[PDB]
């Protein structure tokens, strides 16, 4: 039981950090989609013109 | 024969007119298309990151 407790922190600790690193994956695909809203907005006016 | 010639002239004077004026309509075209498209640079290096 000494060891089995030692042993069942460490599947949680990766759990915790591999989540929290997508977490700051997921902030770069976000930040990218204000391209594609100027891209629209710029593709629009020219038929306008 | 003066008045046909001054007609005539006419014509060719109000056509080459119009084949300047189509020019410069290509002007605003290519500053609207370089300022939308060079984002994709841009969007180029957030993909790397």
């Amino acid at each position: 039981v000494s060891e089995s407790y030692r042993r069942r922190r460490q599947e949680w600790e990766l759990q915790y950090k591999q989540a929290e690193w997508e977490v700051n994956s997921v902030e770069q695909q976000i930040n990218l989609q204000n391209m594609q809203i100027k891209a629209a907005n710029k593709r629009l006016e020219q038929v306008e013109a | 024969q003066f008045g046909s010639t001054l007609l005539s002239l006419l014509e060719r004077k109000d056509s080459l007119s119009f084949d300047a004026y189509q020019m410069i309509q290509s002007g605003d075209l290519y500053r609207f298309s370089i300022d939308l498209q060079q984002q994709d640079i841009d969007i180029n290096k957030a993909s790397l990151e």
